[PDB]
């Protein structure tokens, strides 16, 4: 009897395993900008600067 | 003179004097001329 029980357990734990295909998708979009403008001044004879 | 400001008049005037061209004379009649550094200014 115990044999016929454990064969019915083994029968149901022996099943095939499905297999998943995991496909990640990573999207990284960067963008940048900048505008740096300015006027400087100087006189080195008598040192005076902007 | 003030410390609030970016730079103080002392270091600026000292720097301007160090930047001037210095001359060193030895008479008897040698006279040499030399340009000063800007590193303090």
């Amino acid at each position: 009897d115990i044999m016929n029980a454990m064969l019915e357990v083994i029968g149901q734990l022996d099943i095939r395993r499905a297999q998943v295909l995991i496909e990640a998708l990573i999207v990284e979009m960067a963008e940048g900008d900048g505008i740096n403008l300015g006027v400087q001044w100087g006189s080195l004879e008598s040192g005076s600067v902007i | 003179q003030y410390g609030n400001t970016g730079a103080s008049i002392g270091n600026v005037m000292i720097g301007l004097e160090e930047a001037k061209d210095t001359t060193q004379t030895k008479a008897v009649n040698e006279t040499t001329t030399t340009k000063g550094d800007y590193t303090k200014l």
